[PDB]
Order: structure tokens, then sequence, then C-alpha cells
């Protein structure tokens, strides 16, 4: 049916006024699709900010407020907290279907930037033994909490076999993610330079081992 | 206050059926409908389809009309969702929102977690990453199910510890826990991280060696 678009990312500071977006496939937005927005914090925390494109939900702030922008619904926060920092999702009645759009991530900068602390740890000589070999790329202390991983086998771009977790909140706020690259120990002997690159904010952090 | 109170985590083979429930408190159930949000760990979040108990209408995504059922008691003010013909596609968090004119969610459950899997209770095999202020790790490979607890040297090396998300890696979890400690303090004061996984009784120690 629609698909409902929203802005990936933004960034803004206590204090400022950010607006985010919501708009469908099948032109405007309009009252009847009763534009919702909700907030979702770690640990599958919801809240119901705005129904009916414009009623604030039981004990939100009134510095949320919904509206519809010209064909478009759109969330303002006049005067950002460092607490607003979360992912909000808009959803759109459309067609008697709920349809969602895909989250904008926003940061509200409550500490300083932080790039981050990348380790690359080499397969332990135990797991060598079982045929396999995994390497683990820790990702720490950076913050937005928004960070790419690639990773190179003699230079090469691996597209397959890796995996990574999406971005954990850290207790003092920045956040953390590792990734693996698993091979078989054969393929892990026919290569001698691994890397792990990692880019925040325009920035690309590399750290790499020889098999040797 | 509302509360919107849910069952918990589910554990489920593929082709099974699973019933979920939604208890309300707080307010009048008949007078609000009970919405069903599914939210899988990387695809964003979806509508399954929404229950008026005070008269049983109901609305349903034509996506999931083939695969949820969902119902009411209102003597007992509980909303169920039951799905049928699971496959692994069905592992997600299920959430139900109170919702009323013009809104699915005012207020949310805390979820309930499905994860549909073919897989067998399988313990974790520890691995001491080493690299040769240090970090170390400990790389828990290959278990079902979640979760498994770390702790470093028996829960006093507590500062410094980063334990990340669990992945799938074919049907089995790997996570992996890292702890920085001052360069001075390794090798000659020892670490070891300690891994339990409590679905196999398993309680392994992995003493961190010097490549
Ligand atoms: C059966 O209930 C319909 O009428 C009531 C009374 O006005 C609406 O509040 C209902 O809509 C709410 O519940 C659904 C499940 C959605 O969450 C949207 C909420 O507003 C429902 O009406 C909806 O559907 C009708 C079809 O008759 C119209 O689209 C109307 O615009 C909707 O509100």
């Amino acid at each position: 049916q629609a698909v409902v678009t929203q802005e990936s990312a933004l960034t803004t500071s206590p204090g400022e006024t950010v607006t985010l977006t919501c708009r469908s496939s099948t032109g405007t937005v309009t009252s009847g699709n009763h534009a919702n927005w909700v907030q979702e914090k770690p640990d599958h925390l919801f809240t119901g900010l705005i129904g009916d494109t414009n009623n604030r939900a039981p004990g939100v702030p009134a510095r949320f407020s919904g509206s519809l922008i010209g064909d478009k619904a759109a969330l303002t926060i006049t005067g950002a907290q460092p607490e607003d920092e979360a992912i909000y999702f808009c959803a759109l009645w459309c067609n008697n279907h709920w349809i969602f759009g895909g989250g904008t991530k926003l940061t509200v900068l409550g500490q300083p930037k932080s790039s981050p602390s990348v380790t690359l740890f080499p397969p332990s000589s135990e797991e060598l033994e079982t045929n396999k070999a995994t390497l683990v790329c820790t990702i720490t202390d950076f913050y937005p909490g928004v960070v790419t991983v690639d990773w190179k086998v003699d230079g090469t771009p691996v597209t397959q076999g890796m995996e990574t977790t999406q971005p954990s909140k850290q207790s003092n706020n920045k956040y953390m993610a590792s990734s693996y690259l698993t091979l078989t120990a054969r393929a892990w002997e026919r290569h001698s330079s691994y890397s792990c690159q990692v880019t925040h904010e325009g920035h690309t952090v590399e750290k790499s081992l020889s098999r040797a | 206050e509302v509360q919107v109170q849910q069952s918990g985590t589910v554990l489920a083979r593929p082709g099974a059926s699973v019933k979920m429930s939604c208890k309300a408190s707080g307010y009048t159930f008949t007078n609000y409908w009970m919405h069903w949000i599914k939210q899988r760990p990387g695809q964003g979040l979806e509508w399954i389809g929404a229950i008026y108990p005070g008269n049983s209408a109901t609305f349903y995504n034509h996506k999931f009309r083939a695969k949820t059922k969902l119902t009411a008691v209102t003597s007992t003010i509980t909303a169920y969702m039951e799905l049928s013909s699971l496959t692994n596609e069905d592992s997600a968090v299920y959430y139900c929102t109170r919702g009323g004119h013009g809104y699915y969610g005012d207020y949310w459950g805390q979820g309930a977690s499905l994860t549909v899997s073919s897989a067998k209770t399988t313990p974790p095999s520890v691995y001491p990453l080493a690299p040769g202020m240090v970090t170390l790790g400990c790389l828990v490979k290959g278990y079902f199910p979640e979760p498994v607890t770390v702790t470093w040297n028996s829960g006093s090396l507590s500062s410094g510890v980063h334990t990340f998300p669990a992945v799938l890696q074919s049907d089995l979890y790997t996570l992996s826990s890292s702890v920085t400690v001052p360069s001075s303090t390794w090798p000659s004061e020892t670490v070891t991280c300690n891994v339990a996984h409590p679905a196999s009784s398993t309680k392994v120690d992995k003493k961190i060696v010097p490549r």
C-alpha cells in the first residue's frame, strides 16, 4: 500500500527546536490519515506522543506538538531535552491499515561527540582447532550512536559472512557495537591482512592484522 | 494507573501455533481498541490488527489475516492473539497497545518475544580473546537458547566491561564481552571471564592467557 517516509537521523542540541516529517507515496497526508507519532527508548520502551495529527497523549510534555506542514505530517520538539534522544515512528491510517514510516533516530547532544575505540582480535588457537575462525571487532564509546562497519580481507571488500550488532547505549550513554567475520580455518589460511573499518561522523578508524 | 500487562517470552518450533495475551488495568476495556504490533530486529514495526472488545469488531492487516486471530474476554479483561503455522519470519517482539479515535497506541505493553527455531539447547563454546591499557575479550559462541550471563573475575571486574548483544549465526547465538584493564595489571593480575548458560546449566571459566 503506501510507503511512509521519515528522515533516518537528525541531530540537535538541548534547547533547540527540531522538526521531523512523515510523508506518503499516495500524495498528501490529510487529517483523515490521523497521523500518529510514538517514541522508542532502549529496552523496548515505547510511549505514544501524538495521536490524530495533533493531540498530545496523556502526560506528554507540551514541547512536543504535531501538525500538518503542507503535505506532510510533522512533529516539532520546541526546546529539545537530552532525554528526547530516541527513535520516533510515525504511522498513517490509510485504507484501514496503520502504515509505519521507518523511524527517525534523533540525537540530542547531551555530551560531546566521541570517536569509537575499535579493537580487532584474531581467532583463538582453541577455535582454530575446530576448523573455524572468527575475527571479532569491538567498537565502543562513540557518540552520536551511528557507525558503519566494513571488513576487508586482503583489500577486497567482504560482503558475505559478517554479522554486526545494532548500537547499544552504554551506561555512560555513549554507544557500543561489535562485528564478527567468521571463516573456515582453510579460508583463514589463504589470506594475510584482515581489516575492520569503522566510519563515524565522516571519519574512518581502521584496525588491521596480518595472519603471522 | 493505565497498565497493559503482557505475557512472557515464548520459544516455539516451526509449524506450531502460540497464543499471547494482554490484560488491561486502569480503564474501561470495552471503550478502547486493543491493537497488536510486530517489531522485527531490523525490519521496523508492522501493524497486525485491532479488536474492539465492547462489540468484538476487528480490523486485520491483509498480510496477517491468514496468520492471526484476535479475541478478547471482557470478564477477564484480556485480549489474545493466536499465531498459527509459525515460520522463522514470525520471530519478533509483539506489543499490544491501547487505541481510540484517531490513534492506535497511547499506552504500550512491554513486549513479548517470540523465537521460532528448530534448534535444540546447545551450550556455548567459550574462547579467550587476547591481543597477545589493554582490552581482553571472551567469545561465547553457538548456544541456544538465550540468555548467557558473563562476569569477569567472579564479578570483581565491573568497570570497563562491555557485553555486546547476541547475533544469530546459523541457528545459534554468538555474543562477546570485553574488559579493558591497565596494561601493568596484565598478566600479573589474572583475568578470567565466567559464562553461565542456565538452560543447559553450563558454567565455564576462561583465563585470558597472553599469546
Ligand atoms: C468501527 O470503528 C470505526 O469508527 C470509530 C468511531 O468513529 C472510529 O474511531 C474507529 O477508528 C479507530 O479505530 C481504528 C481501528 C483505527 O485505529 C483508527 C481509529 O480512528 C473506526 O473508524 C475508522 O475506520 C472508519 C471506517 O468506518 C474510517 O476510516 C474512520 O476514519 C476511522 O476512524
